[PDB]
């Protein structure tokens, strides 16, 4: 019945004491961390209290859109040698560091995912000419479905993929997504492989990755211009926005201390020394 | 109690094994969760499960180490660690799923002369950095796999270099609990320490813990037992002290589903 | 099937309201209520088999 | 249609906002949650943990696990301090890589009670007397302990109950400190000192080490969120 | 019709 | 007009989205359903129904009515496989173009309980017992009776009910698997061995065909949905 | 006219609801309610004249 | 969607309105008010305050201390002005800059009656009559004591309750006068003369100072907010 | 949720009222109400200790 | 009115 | 439901 934005508890007026009672003395060892307040070793005052901590729910701490990808896509003019980009993206926090670190506060977390995506379009050769305005496909494919081998080949039909069509200078585009994992909760640490390597196998055979699961965890979002070609070049990128709605998290860390260094949690050298110099003796 | 009772005196008795203190600072239960077997409103797998209980819920006790003023740190991974105790390792090897909670009892004893304080930590998920920089998550499975030997800590990232045969190892930096994240930090973790003034042992009682209710325990460790010199060992004025560090581990409430024939593993 | 809760009023210009109305059938399209629970820290802070008397040794 | 007229703020996006939006996988089968151990309700609670204070952050020192342990010895009672720390708790070095420290780096502003607690690491054989210090701001910041001794303080016996705990009461002007070294919303002094000596018998060690802790109490709450400076992401 | 916390 | 303020998401279109839209054929006399034989509710209906496996995509014998037949013959015993398969419902070449394959692969994840029913084909005075074997992952696959028979299995005795089925009951560490070939979601191994070996008298061929089925049982689900593989259009 | 029905709640943060309103007079642009029943597979998977006891003999 | 039509106004920014919008800092623990002593809850508690006004703005006085002064002395009797002001409280260099001035230039209009307090300065030796006067428009502006004894006024004797107020009131054609020099709203005359004379007995000072002060009575009000001249930031 | 309140009428063409939903939780991204009270100016007008009455000489 | 399932 | 002032 306690709720996050409830006051927290009023200090009590406490005198002076000679006593048996020792609360100033523990023992760390034990694994405890000694629950004193300020009644306990120093004469208080009486004191009504109105501060919550309502902005440090777990909800509340992470209720921002964070960027965790950055997809380029353009749109050339028909005669050019190299072909039109569509971007594709392997969906995961991890290619960026601040929503990562804030997740890995703790080891496991359950949420709804609120995807919101910031489209931007320029030009890029000093020409003169002008382009209609653009039409984007962002295309969910699921692990197993077929990943787009050109802009415009068959899979961007979709007839079961979700796809969104975003009308260029608009609202940016916004969906949501369930608590989608296989597991009941996402694993921000797997300490593990996903092959056992057998003695009867080649060691080639029974190898993978150190900590990683599922290869494709969670599919692929691939971008496209709708647009046909157009003589003058247009470039643009989708900014990927995630926000953790209804989140749910297990057993805390401590926060990542020096850079992170892929999508493991591995550091590189000459990362590892975060803390500066400061006296022990100096304020 | 007045009939003599003390947070410092413990007996644990699991099977047909018991261990006793008489320099206890009282014993942790992780994240105030006992183990327990898996309920049928969170089950998976639908085969009756394998439940051992005494054959493997008891007391095994791993390869003794050292502790000297060099020692830097040790660590080890369960169900890693257990994987050739008895029937606990046979009942694992033979079956594709297993969960199990554990008693870990951390024991080393020294003098009133002696000084130094051990940090015993229990990580879920103890996920450790791998030694090179030329490729991330390349730590083998052998490597991550030491058995009961365990790992150990260093003062120094030294990445291999040797890109022709590598040697897939971590390289757990103390500081950086192995893991990238300061040490001062791993008290959020279930722990207790060891202060010899104070105690010569650690009593960690854990849960299974993971983000399934059963999986396979050949390819993945749910715990990672961490333990650091938070102060050195240090006694009288002896240039070189030794004391030894003893784990013993027993299983708890463990269950098996999946029966097939044996898993052997390539380890080395 | 609206939802009436109330506000926690800050600055000051009777309880103030507010309502909510789910338009589509996914709890997950749901916007998130911040109606949240606290809970007490002792899974980390007391992890001992042995309740623990502040005013008590600790170890006896 | 309804008529309708679009008012400011219209099709903008806040990265803070709370609206609902379309399910791009609808009648999707979620997977239920299981009873994993160790939930967090709300970051207050890992504040309320004790981590460890890296106090000796020398150059040679730092970035090592030397940093955590403060040295004591044996020697003839001084009024000199053993440590000095400022009461930033999300910036003062020693401070900000705490857990506590941490979190308050993901905040603007912090208030509310706070607790440090030593734990003594040298032998059964070793005792003293510690005086651990809290000077509230405003004054020559204490470097004798006849100055630290006028402020908020405990008296540490040293014996079979290791460690001792001196509660950093909030004594505050602002309800709200900042998170980051401010003169207006300064916290003040700890420190500790030698109040008799560390005694020891003979074929003892006369040095050793205590560590030490913080944590925040019941009454510490966080609030208007932001981003740390404790990581980053140069390219 | 309306629910009321 | 009402004063109303523009959300992220306006005027994209989600394709799977859920609105109402107006009627290009407004009072249109709709014609009534009629109560046609063979109305399907839910596609793992379909998946429920049996149909035959084609095991010996053999280079000769796939793409032809050959590989759904798997050749028996009298010869001694044997602890040699008949077949070995992988349970990867989705994604194994002998599985993926079932039904019960062909549903899953416009579906991302599948869980719950499977069943193969094998036929025998040969005469009625053909006798013979087989070990039908479902080897749940993470150990050697097997390839000898002596490791199949270890894990989950059906002893066949051929006679006057032609067929056998034996149930891969539910096993996995994850509560949904991926209809892609995974390490991670395996679901292990699917054998066949001789228990005994076929018999027959004089007079009679002394080889013949099995015929297999896979289907799934009630507790048997799919989620995710997702365009399948099975079907392209280029140009 | 409006329509009240209950979400099935996946990842939560009582029974949450949601609200629908037909703005149109033809069935035909109305949205997709997803209340839907299942059926019994028999029709394809048993479709035998004479009913099926599986612990007994298919064929006596 | 809900059938819309989007209205005139739509998507505007009037600086004036009242909607609502979506909150930076959701959930934000705000700090409670505490009891401040002086809370104001309407701009024309302000205006009912006595300030004092720069009676004497010549070129060597205005813009010093001095411009508060109004000189007396005590020459025979004259019918002559001891001062003379207009009726215009926004508008007027007198009126314009006292606090009741300087709130009624945020509006464009005011309405309601005032009230005009002069202090005597002098000994207490001293003694006098003076007469101050009101004249509404329309005629002559009084520069006789003839013409301003016919119109509005106090006759003030001094003594030991040292001040006298003359309470000008509402005296209007319009329900709302303009807060600018307006022939249509103009306010009339403010005049002060000598009813008998200052009298004083030997070794006392012959002049002395008499100070002004204006204030609104409880019927008034201003309306139509605005920006006021007195005050800008040139580049 | 609704809050209804009258309008005050002044050029005209009963009460005339108009409605007011909130639809946020924090009530900083409310409009004002405009709904204000008034006070007596005596604080500031007549700050002293004995009270004033008008009629009455202001010292005596 | 209201329907309710 | 609905206030009223
Ligand atoms: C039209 C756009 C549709 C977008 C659909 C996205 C569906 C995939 C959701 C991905 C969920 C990612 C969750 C985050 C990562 C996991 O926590 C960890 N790597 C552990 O499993
Ligand atoms: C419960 O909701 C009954 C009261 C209905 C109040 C008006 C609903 C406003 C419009 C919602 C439209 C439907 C959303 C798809
Ligand atoms: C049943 O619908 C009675 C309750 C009405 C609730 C408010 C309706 C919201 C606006 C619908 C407009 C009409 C759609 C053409
Ligand atoms: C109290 O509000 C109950 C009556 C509801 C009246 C219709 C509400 C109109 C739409 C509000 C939508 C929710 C705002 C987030």
């Amino acid at each position: 019945a306690a709720t996050s934005r409830d006051a927290l508890p009023n200090t009590e007026a406490s005198g002076p004491t000679h006593s048996k009672e020792i609360p100033a003395l523990t023992a760390v060892e034990t694994g405890a961390t000694n629950p004193l307040v300020p009644s306990d070793t120093v004469q208080t005052r009486h004191v009504v209290q109105h501060r919550s901590r309502s902005e440090s729910s777990i909800e509340s701490f992470f209720a921002r859109g964070a960027c965790v990808t950055i997809m380029t896509v353009d749109n050339p003019a028909s005669t050019t040698n190299k072909d039109k980009l569509f971007a594709v993206w392997k969906i995961t926090y991890k290619d960026t560091v601040q929503l990562r670190r804030k997740l890995e506060f703790f080891t496991y977390s359950r949420f709804d995912m609120e995807l919101t995506f910031v489209v931007t379009a320029n030009f890029t050769e000093t020409n003169n000419g002008h382009a209609l305005n653009q039409v984007y496909q962002i295309m969910y494919i699921p692990p197993g479905a077929p990943v787009p081998e050109k802009w415009d080949d068959y899979t961007w039909q979709t007839s079961s993929n979700p796809s969104i069509f975003y009308t260029y200078g608009t609202a940016p585009a916004r969906i949501s997504v369930p608590y989608v994992g296989i597991s009941n909760a996402y694993s921000h640490f797997y300490d593990g492989f996903s092959k056992v390597p057998l003695k009867d196998q080649s060691a080639a055979l029974g190898d993978s990755l150190y900590g990683a699961a599922s290869l494709n965890d969670f599919g692929i979002l691939a971008v496209r211009v709708v647009n046909d070609h157009n003589p003058t070049k247009v470039t643009s990128k989708i900014r990927v926005y995630l926000k953790p709605k209804h989140i749910r998290v297990w057993c805390p860390r401590p926060p990542r201390a020096v850079a992170y260094y892929g999508p493991g949690v591995d550091y590189k050298d000459g990362t590892l020394t975060p803390l500066s110099t400061k006296d022990l003796t100096t304020y | 109690e007045a009939c003599g009772y003390s947070d410092r005196v413990l007996q644990l008795t699991l099977g047909n094994s018991t261990i006793t203190t008489q320099e206890a600072a009282n014993s942790v239960v992780a994240y105030g969760r006992w183990p327990e077997y898996l309920r049928d409103s969170e089950a998976n797998p639908v085969d009756q499960p394998t439940e051992p209980d005494v054959a493997a819920c008891r007391f095994y006790t791993l390869d003794t180490v050292s502790w000297t003023k060099e020692s830097r740190g040790w660590w080890w991974k369960l169900p890693d660690a257990l994987r050739d105790m008895g029937l606990f390792g046979q009942n694992m090897y033979y079956h594709y799923l297993g969960r199990s909670g554990y008693t870990v009892h951390v024991q080393c004893n020294a003098s009133k002369f002696h000084q130094g304080a051990l940090g015993v930590f229990a990580v879920p998920e103890m996920c450790l950095a791998g030694d090179s920089n030329t490729t991330t998550m390349h730590t083998s499975y052998q490597n991550a796999n030491p058995g009961e030997k365990g790992g150990t800590f260093t003062g120094t990232f030294t990445p291999d270099n040797n890109q022709t045969s590598p040697a897939r190892r971590f390289c757990p930096v103390d500081y950086l609990l192995g893991n990238g994240t300061l040490l001062g930090n791993a008290f959020v973790f279930p722990h207790q320490i060891i202060n010899l003034r104070t105690n010569n042992c650690a009593t960690l009682v854990l849960p299974y813990v993971n983000s399934l209710s059963i999986d396979s325990m050949v390819k993945h460790n749910n715990w990672g037992i961490a333990i650091l010199p938070l102060a050195p060992l240090n006694f009288a004025s002896e240039s070189s002290p030794e004391i030894p560090i003893t784990l013993t581990i027993a299983p708890m409430c463990c269950e098996f589903n999946g029966l097939r024939n044996i898993t052997l593993p390539r380890l080395q | 099937g609206a939802q009436v809760s109330s506000q926690k009023v800050g600055a000051h210009e009777s309880t103030i309201n507010y309502t909510t109305i789910n338009y589509y059938r996914d709890s997950a399209s749901n916007a998130a209520s911040k109606q949240d629970f606290s809970q007490d820290p002792s899974k980390f802070t007391e992890p001992i088999k042995d309740v623990l008397i502040k005013t008590a040794p600790m170890l006896n | 249609g309804l008529p309708v007229m679009n008012t400011p703020g219209s099709n903008q996006y806040l990265t803070a906002d709370n609206f609902q939006s379309p399910c791009a996988l609808p009648e999707f089968d979620v997977t239920p949650p299981i009873d994993i151990p160790g939930e967090v309700k709300n970051m207050m609670e890992l504040a309320e943990i004790d981590t460890m204070i890296p106090f000796d952050l020398s150059a040679t020192k730092k970035n090592t696990m030397e940093m955590y342990r403060v040295r004591l010895s044996d020697k003839p009672h001084t009024d000199d301090p053993i440590l000095c720390l400022s009461l930033s708790p999300a910036s003062d070095p020693r401070l900000s890589h705490t857990m506590l420290g941490e979190i308050l780096n993901y905040y603007t502003h912090w208030a509310g009670s706070l607790k440090f607690t030593f734990l003594f690491c040298g032998s059964m054989m070793a005792t003293g007397k510690l005086l651990v210090s809290y000077a509230p701001p405003g004054a020559d910041p204490p470097k004798k302990r006849k100055e630290a001794m006028l402020g908020t303080h405990v008296i540490w016996d040293i014996g079979l109950q290791s460690s001792c705990t001196m509660v950093v009461p909030w004594i505050s002007n602002t309800t709200y400190r900042q998170t980051i070294d401010d003169s207006f919303t300064e916290g003040g002094y700890i420190s500790v000192f030698y109040q008799t000596r560390i005694v020891v018998p003979l074929s003892t060690p006369r040095e050793m080490d205590i560590l030490g802790f913080v944590s925040a109490c019941n009454d510490f709450s966080v609030r208007l969120l932001r981003d740390t400076t404790h990581i980053e992401q140069k390219a | 019709g309306s629910s009321s916390t």
